[PDB]
């Protein structure tokens, strides 16, 4: 539950700045939009070695705190703090499994927090609010690394601000 | 605090500061050693600084106290924000002046269309941010518990309140946590949350202190 910090030693803040996620076992690759299954815009969140640092992320609660702790719900996303669409969430899809997709909709609590893991954060995905939660990591495919859920092999950033 | 206008040097005496190195919370000095805010803004090693208005200069009607004990409710649920209120204890009284003075606790819960006054130093601004150097103020009535439910469907306990204009415009933001809600000279409310700040059909939300009086007393009673 301390607050989350940037690779310049300053607090993340609520909304205000877009953070790049750096991975730590990847080294070039940043996130990415993807193609997933049938579908003809690319909605799938990705690793993808040929875009780094590749899209920033925002960290956003509804709290009316301008710091983001780790024991914060969090919604991310692509784009503008107030802009409703890049909303990530996870989605059942084959054949990545439980898939981060971008959505058009924002709900009021999201279901993501950062948590400290080794030498950066990892992102965890909640159900629900009362429940554990589930790591999110990386599931290898089309020579891209597709972001779901894969608890206990997490994915770990530092979180880089875009300035 | 969006839609709002500056309050003044001497206006909210009560209006505190929680700093850890910059920043982050707003409360309520209650008396002279001890303060309100929010759970949420529960941080270790927490610094007062009171008689603030210009939050960027270090003048000297201005006192830095250090929290002795920091008290979030036990029954605080991170999960539904309910019982979002956090007891502070300053490590030493506060010494009372023009722009130092105590709010005092409601004898009972405000209603609806009652007008009172919310203030701090968060982002000005509904889209993008702009942080103020001195305290903002901003008048806004208590809405109704139903109209509150009906804005925010499954989310609001009975521990809180709406606060604000369903047009918008006017609103509490981020940086503003922890402050105070000031009706007709009672500490009614607690900066907690909301969707966005200033949108339509999307008031800000409040502790609702009248409920945890006993409590507060009872805690300051206890330490």
């Amino acid at each position: 539950s301390s607050v989350v910090v940037d690779t310049n030693g300053q607090p993340v803040s609520n909304g205000a700045d877009a953070y790049y996620l750096v991975p730590v076992s990847h080294g070039h690759a940043g996130l990415a939009l993807a193609k997933i299954g049938n579908e003809a815009e690319p909605r799938a969140v990705v690793l993808d070695p040929h875009h780094r640092p590749g899209l920033p992320v925002r960290f956003e609660s509804p709290l009316m705190i301008n710091i983001i702790k780790e024991s914060y719900f969090l919604n991310i996303k692509f784009g503008p703090s107030s802009s409703d669409s890049g909303v990530w969430d996870v989605i059942q899809q084959d054949p990545i499994g439980l898939a981060v997709k971008v959505t058009d909709t924002k709900s009021l609590l999201g279901p993501f927090k950062v948590e400290k893991e080794g030498e950066g954060y990892k992102i965890v995905y909640y159900p629900e609010r009362g429940q554990t939660g589930l790591d999110i990591g990386l599931v290898h495919r089309n020579d891209k690394y597709y972001l779901a859920v894969k608890d206990g092999e997490p994915c770990v950033f530092k979180i880089r601000k875009a300035t | 605090i969006v839609g709002g206008y500056t309050c003044g040097a001497n206006t909210v005496p009560y209006q505190v500061s929680l700093n850890s190195g910059y920043h982050f919370c707003g409360g309520s000095l209650i008396n002279s050693q001890w303060v309100v805010s929010a759970a949420h803004c529960y941080k270790s090693g927490i610094q007062v600084r009171l008689g603030e208005d210009n939050i960027n200069v270090v003048e000297g009607n201005e006192q830095f106290i250090s929290a002795s004990k920091s008290i979030v409710h036990p029954s605080y649920n991170s999960n539904t924000l309910n019982n979002d209120i956090m007891l502070i204890k300053l490590k030493s009284a506060a010494s009372l002046n023009s722009r130092v003075a105590s709010i005092s606790l409601p004898t009972s819960c405000a209603s609806a269309g009652t007008q009172c006054l919310i203030s701090g130093w968060g982002n000005t601004k509904s889209s993008g941010t702009s942080y103020p150097d001195v305290l903002k103020c901003l008048k806004a009535p208590i809405l109704s518990d139903s109209s509150c439910k009906s804005a925010y469907p499954g989310q609001i306990t009975s521990n809180m309140f709406c606060a604000g204009y369903l047009e918008g415009g006017k609103d509490s933001c981020q940086g503003d946590s922890g402050g105070p809600v000031v009706c007709s000279g009672k500490l009614q409310g607690i900066v907690s949350w909301g969707s966005g700040c200033a949108q339509k059909n999307k008031p800000g939300v409040y502790t609702k202190v009248c409920n945890y009086v006993s409590w507060i007393k009872q805690t300051i009673a206890s330490n």
